[PDB]
RNA sequence: AGGGCUACACACGUGCUACAAUGGCGCAUACAAAGAGAAGCGACCUCGCGAGAGCAAGCGGACCUCAUAAAGUGCGUCGUAGUCCGGAUUGGAGUCUGCAACUCGACUCCAUGAAGUCGGAAUCGCUAGUAAUCGUGGAUCAGAAUGCCACGGUGAAUACGU
């Protein structure tokens, strides 16, 4: 490849929510933490056979009063 | 490599009891990925073709193809030589590695993601998807765009004809809506 | 915003209403006029239109609006420009 | 002098040097200083590198910069991206609380047009 | 007042003062912390919500008894301004004059 | 039943808040008057940074509550800056009224910290407890005032003359 003109590309590590950490070798700079994956998508596996940990739980799960 | 791997054996193995091929190489391989973006805003604001620019150095670890205008066309104001846009082609370890980026990450960030389009080959296995915002991309930082703008991806499939394409991106477990 | 003390509010005809639809419900979209109501995660895929004061527009329930009211995806007050 | 990624003044007092931080107001500011031990009548001048390190810390243990300004534009995007009432208005540019329009709505249409 | 609105308020009384003494304890049922809220407290908001919601005292607009004014009303007096001006200019008021201090 | 009177390229009237140091901010401590209360005011105590919540006495009221007045005075800090002035916008989390606070209530907590540097032609109020300013109560009121109607605290300048 050329040098000294493209960016850095090292390995990183990104976690996901469900516990999905994935090594890759990307450019980004740090460390990742994202939330969505293939493994924790509902519409990938099962869509309504899928949890989630955002706005359906958070804001609304802990508040409830049914 | 990982996925390369991956291919390597389960995807040529499905393929083969599949399509019971003659030839090992007889199964689609995929050419490359070719990252681009269409600016065409150029012609008011020249700098916002360089941050797209840097937008695919972002994206992906390589320095963007300033593409030029094909020919001129005046209906959209633009002359022969204008750089009118930017592109990227990844192939070999790179692509493989921005390939798993992308549908384990991006994939799913799509806004109100509800699959991906089940037609979009040119008729002979080429694929070709269009994103419409470049927030699902793992690399961007969000903090240094001044446009969310998007971009279109086309990956380029040995297959003969759209079934055998459709099979191998299937094989790599595609939504395919 | 409702208190806590209190919970959330859905009037009871559009909570009948979202269980049948949540069940059996795979026709038409639910035509109601209770802009009070907050969203469940249960009506979650629904197609219901809500009353603006005219007609009803029809809203996909999406899953990243929660905490928010059938009233605010119903615009009241048509305006093109001057 | 360096905390949270910008390069806070000196010769301000411990509060007033604090509050240069998006997302350390005057409260925060002294929520952090409570929790350092520094009184709130001393400068940033003659603080030593390991309490500023402590102070960067303690930030840390807070939102900052880059992060608030994250969640904050993720916030503003997921009300246009649900185009409801707040997102017409954060988007028409026009006041998303309710407040008047027909006079006194200059902060967030900017000055007179014609 | 146009007789219509009269009658209105009317009906409203009626069912506010009859529907009394069961919208309150709904009204004490969701206050109270120590009743559970996962299904007295749900269930006692589903009722006290399918009630009528004419029997509320929030819709007491506290017309003139005569003229039905909706504007101006006074509690003490429970007339609108311009018949308490006239009543009470009259003297039929007790104890009221042209204050000057 | 919902919406609108709250709509917004604009222009005008009447107010509030500032542009700052005679001030902002923290702490300590004074001095009112006039009102309102029972499908109401609501001590105390406890919980919550706070709005406020539970418990709950007293009071149809010179008795109880709203209710701690503030400016002031002392102590420090800021040092003339678009700033420790300003709090308009905007996000997140709430409290209270009410069936229900999204269009369309008010406050609270955190963060965001704009225009604005005393304002052109012109134009308004005021001859004294007045103007200027500081705070409190009422009516309306389920909740919702910077408006209106009241009450007190400091407290001027000038009037040659027509
Ligand atoms: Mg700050
Ligand atoms: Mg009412
Ligand atoms: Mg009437
Ligand atoms: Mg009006
Ligand atoms: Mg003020
Ligand atoms: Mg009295
Ligand atoms: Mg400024
Ligand atoms: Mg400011
Ligand atoms: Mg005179
Ligand atoms: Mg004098
Ligand atoms: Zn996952």
């Amino acid at each position: 490849m050329k040098k000294d003109i493209h960016p850095k590309y090292e390995e990183i590590t990104a976690s996901c929510s469900c516990g999905n950490v994935m090594k890759i070798r990307s450019t980004v700079g740090h460390d990742l933490n994202l939330d969505v994956c293939s493994k924790c998508h509902p519409f990938f596996t099962g869509k309504q056979r899928d949890v989630a940990t955002g706005g359906r739980v958070d804001r609304f799960n802990k508040r409830f009063n049914i | 490599a990982k996925l390369h791997d991956y291919y390597k054996d389960e995807v040529v193995k499905k393929l083969m009891t599949e399509f019971n091929y003659n030839s090992v190489m007889q199964v689609p391989r995929v050419e490359k990925i070719t990252l681009n973006m269409g600016v065409g805003e150029a012609i008011a604001d020249k700098k916002l073709l360089d941050n797209a620019a840097a937008d695919l150095a972002a994206i992906s670890g390589q320095k963007p193809l300033i593409t030029k205008a094909r020919k001129s066309v005046a209906g959209f104001k633009i002359r022969q030589g204008y750089p009118i846009g930017c592109k990227v082609t990844l192939r070999g370890e790179r692509m493989w590695e921005f390939f798993e980026r992308l549908i384990t990450i991006a994939v799913p960030r799509i806004r109100d993601f509800r699959g991906l389009s089940a037609k979009s080959f040119d008729g002979r296995g080429n694929y070709s998807m269009g994103v419409r915002e470049q927030i699902i991309f793992p690399e961007i930082d969000y903090d240094k765009v001044d446009r969310v703008r998007g971009l279109d991806i086309t990956i380029t499939t040995t297959a003969k004809s759209d079934e055998e394409g459709r099979a191998l991106l299937a094989a790599f477990d595609f939504p395919f809506r | 915003p409702r208190s806590l003390k209190k919970g959330p509010f859905i009037d009871l005809h559009l909570l009948k209403k979202v269980e049948k639809a949540v069940e059996s419900g795979d026709k038409k979209p639910l035509r109601t006029w209770s802009r009070r109501s907050t969203i469940f995660p249960n009506m979650i895929g629904l197609t219901i239109a809500v009353h603006n004061g005219r007609q009803h527009v029809p809203v996909f329930v999406t899953d990243e609006m929660v905490g928010h009211k059938l009233g605010e995806f119903a615009p009241t007050r048509t305006y093109r420009g001057h | 002098a360096r905390i949270a990624g910008i390069n806070i003044p000196d010769h301000k007092h411990a509060v007033i040097a604090l509050t240069s931080i998006y997302g350390v107001g005057k409260t925060r500011s002294k929520a952090i200083l409570a929790a350092a031990g520094i009184a709130e009548d001393v400068k940033i001048s003659e603080l030593s590198e390991g309490q500023i390190d402590t102070l960067r810390d303690e930030v840390a243990k807070f939102v900052v910069e880059g992060d608030l300004r994250r969640e904050i534009s993720m916030s503003i995007k997921r009300l246009m991206d649900l185009g409801c009432y707040r997102g017409l208005r954060h988007r028409r540019g026009l006041p998303v609380r309710g407040q008047r329009t027909k006079t006194n709505a200059r902060t967030r249409k900017g000055p007179r047009k014609p | 007042a146009k007789q219509s609105m009269k009658a209105r308020e009317v009906k409203r009384v009626a069912l506010a003062d009859k529907y009394f003494a069961k919208r309150a304890e709904l009204k004490a049922i969701i206050s109270d912390v120590n009743a559970a809220s996962d299904e007295d407290r749900w269930n006692a908001v589903l009722k006290l919500q399918t009630l009528p919601r004419d029997s509320s005292p929030s819709r007491q607009r506290n017309r003139c008894r005569q003229t039905g004014r909706p504007h101006g009303f006074l509690r003490k007096f429970g007339l609108s301004r311009i018949k308490v001006r006239e009543a009470a200019m009259r003297g039929e008021i007790p104890g009221l004059k042209k204050a000057s201090w």
